[PDB]
């Protein structure tokens, strides 16, 4: 089922994340005990 | 002697390695794949030219010591 | 005893290897091989320098055995 990605690389997707406020801090636990999603800046442009 | 020596063990090494395409394993496909076939390619190529020069030499050697025993 | 853990190793790992290449270089002075007595510079008695490094062979399979126990204290 899951590819090799050694020949080439993997195959990637952008996922978006609407995520309350109140389990805003819980679901951050849950997306770091699991490694696997970069995130990516969207308040660029900002001090 | 015998140039198609080389050849015939071509024959024999292309034969082995399009017999191991269809025979590699699932699980880390292409690392058996290109492991396996790349290193008999190596592998014969330095045979085939070690073997090489060697069929009609030019140069002969000489060893002036050499204990006659 | 000694320091038994770089110097001990250090000795058995040099004898180990001491017995094993001089007992094949000893076995090819016994036999004549036209490589190690070949030439005209070269040791002529054959045999007898197969004595001289069968016994050098034996003095590193005692310096094996002795420092091979050194090691088994612990």
């Amino acid at each position: 089922e899951k590819e090799e990605a050694i020949f080439r690389s993997a195959e990637m997707a952008l996922v978006q994340f609407y995520i309350p406020q109140e389990i805003s801090r819980d679901s951050a636990y849950t997306l770091g005990q699991l490694g696997l999603v970069q995130f990516r800046d969207l308040n660029s442009k900002v001090r | 002697s015998s140039f198609y020596t080389v050849v015939g063990v071509f024959i024999v090494v292309s034969a082995m390695s399009v017999l191991f395409w269809i025979m590699a394993p699932k699980n880390n496909q292409a690392v058996w794949r290109s492991t396996v076939i790349l290193t008999l390619a190596m592998m014969f190529l330095m045979w085939a030219i070690t073997f090489l020069c060697q069929l009609h030499p030019l140069v002969a050697p000489r060893r002036s010591d050499l204990r006659p025993e | 005893p000694v320091v038994s853990t770089g110097k001990a190793w250090c000795c058995t790992v040099l004898s180990a290897f001491g017995v094993v290449i001089l007992s094949v270089i000893a076995h090819l002075f016994n036999t004549n091989h036209e490589s190690f007595v070949g030439s005209i510079n070269d040791p002529e008695d054959g045999p007898a320098v197969a004595h001289t490094v069968y016994l050098a062979a034996l003095v590193y399979l005692v310096f094996f055995v002795f420092c091979g126990f050194q090691v088994y204290l612990a």
